[PDB]
């Protein structure tokens, strides 16, 4: 005998049900992925034996976001349009894993100072049956996570 | 069915059991009797089909 | 320190000597004490499970001093597992009583009269002797003193260890010990010798080729010697019958056992209608055991046919007699492989 | 309150001075299962003229202790948090009188680690019912198998309702050994369960519509004690 | 003298719980317990097998529909998520006079996972009847 | 005709129970792999036929650990983001092969100061039906193993 509330608490989360911000704006999307942190690893070795590990330098943050083609929609392109020389409006990004209905947030992720490096428009195939699906590379500075 | 009185009064206890297995006595208990009766091997054959099991005591 | 008030982490700076704990089935053994001794004084027999029981039973610090403790030791270093106390004067009446005793092991005192009553065929005992205490004469009359019997071996000298100090580690002490480890090993079907002694036990006398040939025919002393390449070890597998069958140890112990668990097999059977069904199903009991040992190794020959039989029936074991008064026979044969004692190496120019 | 059958826990304080070398500082406290005693009183930053009373903290510590270990392990070696600073120092000699018998638990400072709490005694020195872990443990087993066969009134009081309850009592048992509260290797070694005629109730019991289960439990205890023998002949 | 012969029970003499109330069922299936298979083999003929891990139990329940009915699509219909309440089922075999129980199998957190309304068919006269499928932890059999 | 201790004694061990220690607490955990030992091999060939083979340098450990998101759970994210420059706190990481209750020990696996390098998040995906998992990559010293 399992209340809903012992599965809230104790049971880990699916990953099917999420909510993206975009700067100010929410937008629905597909996938999102890349939100991996990594660390260099410098080594030194003396000449008795000893072999010092450490920490390096952090790395920068790749993800990419999928969303399908919908009418009138350019937000995306938009974005990725504007760049003039090295000038770009760079935005945050939030991912928060929510409950059903969305009312209520479990985890967050937290993305800092994400701009645009690539787009991809969807493949038009005649024997597809699929949805026109577009794609988004974004970089940014870093990424932590906040649990609710 | 004329006489079934309901469930009006429920009273439990809980109390410490020690970590044994039931299997373990029964086995110690018979190897016991074996070795008190002679140990021999008549003893043994006499013993084959003979069940020894143990139950906790609630007193 | 030993006692224990307050919740925490207590430091001592003494710390007595510990073992490891070893498991065994096929070879417990007991250890025959002297009269005097007081933790054995006042009881039939005492279980040893371990060197900790041991030394918490004795409620003493271990002492080189004395036999008992020493052969302990020895025993529990090379791998033994738990084994039964009983005095000498006592074990002709006590020794039959146990069942799961397989062995018996002179720690150091004289058996011969206790061997000699139960060491018979059928019982399934093993006996470990312990050879002349001085220098084996040239001649070979060293062994004089034994009676033969398929049943007993005698291992030659005695040991000494770094912390012995006046007096020595009779051999089969530390022989049990290294049975057992063989037989966790490589099974009973597998020679006890050629391995090494634990715990840097080493012999009191050097015996070289040439002393060791006089003393491995008929009533056959097993040798402790020392190698240059290996260090000390076990170099005889003799039982003291020069017999065709059972002139090796791992013979009559395999047979021993093979022995003590068909009988165990076939108990089931007992209060059972004494007629055909109840034969079909201990002839097939002890045909699963037996296969199950000619797959393990234990037996020789390509295919099971090869390597035994079993016979169980009317006309074939049992008569209408034999029937009307409740028993039931069955015969079963064996094949046992045999190691190979002598390496003949012929060395030749032409080439 | 604090009476058989009740489940109740209660936590009390200990003196406010320091405590005597001869280890007659408990005297004062009723021996009881059902209750512990924490030592000394608390310090904090904010804290001005008063001092915080030690069950405070330690409620608050059993709360947490219970949600991440569950109710099965002991609320020792845990820190305290918000930075509360025992008032007075408690070393291991003056520990070892107050271990025992009416026992007072004692919040002390580690250099390797800061403020713990180092004492799960109750105030009965027997082999039942000496740790808090246990007590409480068996205090809400008994709530949770009443709550569990509360449905079972107005029922028969026949074979089929104590099967019933027996089954709940089973699930509840075997889901609480699974979660690690109770030893051994197969739920058989952990718990037994006993409910029915001439095992639990008579004839004149039924007759009057009462309903007697008797359950047994194995409890784990903690390690208290750890020595280090240390040797040179390695 | 005085052979005694014991027959099987007959199949329909069941009753059925859901948590902690019964509910007159018409179908139960799939009780049982399945264990993988873990082998080794060796090159020189040693082949080991052992029981592997424990499947989970899968159970379908299946009754009739009627008036003022619908506490199974109430229960499956509360999923929110991954939150759903787990109930215990237990199906126990019972006398004739249904006074008795002789064996039970204990069912621990069931929660559904499927529900197949009745096919309506308008050439037909029989009952419409529904089916409810449940995924458990473990099932035990206790005799009484 | 196998009784349980023998196959306790001669079977081999499954690789589905296993316990994990992180540090002074223990941490369940879905996968763990990378445990490996590796060795240089330093190679000098005569003029007249000699071929010399030895091992050389020993190599570094890098194992990864895989665990799902629960609520309220940082702990891993937590750990890898408290690098400052080259200071990390390094633990030591066990892992036991138990019974099937877990009151025994069968054979442990000794990892010695290993410390974070890299984290991988989930993955959010609309359509998928996996739960969310997390993943930590180790840096350590040296892994030994001990039997019971």
């Amino acid at each position: 005998a399992i209340t809903p509330e012992q599965i809230a608490v104790e049971y880990p989360i699916p990953t099917y049900r999420f909510v993206v911000s975009v700067g100010d704006e929410q937008i629905p999307f597909n996938n999102v992925s890349g939100l991996d942190v990594h660390y260099d690893v410098i080594e030194y070795k003396d000449g008795i034996g000893n072999y010092y590990k450490m920490p390096g330098q952090r790395q920068s943050i790749n993800i990419t976001l999928r969303k399908g083609v919908f009418p009138g929609d350019t937000k995306l392109f938009d974005w990725i349009n504007s760049i003039q020389l090295n000038q770009v409006e760079k935005k945050d990004i939030a991912i928060s894993l929510t409950n059903e209905a969305g009312t209520e947030i479990l985890m967050t992720w937290n993305v800092a100072n994400a701009f645009p490096t690539s787009f991809t428009s969807p493949s038009f195939d005649a024997t597809s049956n699929e949805i026109a699906v577009q794609e988004i590379a974004l970089t940014a500075d870093r990424v932590t996570i906040q649990a609710a | 069915e004329d006489n079934v009185i309901p469930v009006s009064k429920i009273s439990a206890s809980v109390d410490q059991k020690p970590n044994l297995d039931n299997s373990q006595i029964n086995q110690a208990l018979i190897d016991k009797l074996c070795v008190e009766l002679g140990g021999t091997e008549d003893v043994r054959l006499a013993l084959a089909k003979v069940n020894l099991t143990t139950k906790p005591d609630t007193e | 320190t030993t006692i224990t008030t307050y919740p925490g982490v207590y430091i001592e700076e003494d710390a007595s000597l510990s073992l490891s704990v070893s498991s065994s089935a096929t070879a417990v053994p007991v250890f025959a004490v002297a009269g005097d001794n007081p933790l054995i004084s006042g009881k039939p027999y005492i279980r040893i499970s371990n060197w900790l029981e041991y030394l918490t039973l004795k409620n003493e610090q271990f002492d080189p001093a004395n036999t008992l403790d020493i052969s302990l030791r020895a025993y529990f270093i090379n791998g033994g597992g738990y084994c039964y106390l009983v005095q000498t004067t006592d074990l002709e009446k006590q020794v039959p009583k146990l069942d799961d005793v397989t062995l018996l092991v002179a720690a150091g005192e004289n058996i011969t009269t206790a061997v000699s009553t139960l060491c018979k065929p059928g019982k399934g005992l093993f006996a470990i002797f312990d050879g002349p205490t001085t220098e084996l004469k040239s001649d070979g009359t060293s062994n004089s003193d034994y009676d033969p019997n398929p049943f007993a071996a005698v291992y030659y000298p005695w040991l000494t260890a770094d912390w012995t100090t006046t007096i020595d580690i009779p051999p089969s002490a530390a022989i049990a010990g290294v049975y057992c480890s063989v037989d966790s090993t490589r099974g009973v079907w597998k020679a006890p010798a050629n391995v090494p002694i634990q715990g840097g036990l080493q012999p009191k006398y050097p015996v070289t080729d040439d002393l060791q040939a006089q003393y491995n025919q008929g009533k056959a002393l097993n040798m402790i010697r020392t190698f240059p390449k290996s260090g000390t070890l076990v170099w005889g597998a003799r039982t003291l019958e020069d017999n065709d069958n059972w002139r090796y140890i791992p013979v009559r112990r395999l047979f021993n056992s093979a022995e003590r668990d068909i009988k165990n097999a076939m108990s089931f059977a007992v209060f059972e209608p004494n007629s055909q069904p109840t034969w079909e199903r201990v002839r097939s009991a002890v045909n699963n055991y037996l296969y199950s040992l000619w797959q393990q190794g234990g037996l020789a020959g390509n295919k099971p046919d090869d390597a035994y039989f079993v016979q169980i029936g009317k006309d074939i074991t049992m008569t209408d007699d034999d029937i009307k008064q409740g028993k039931m026979i069955i015969k079963i044969g064996m094949a046992a492989v045999r190691p190979a004692e002598f390496i003949i190496l012929q060395f030749t120019q032409n080439t």
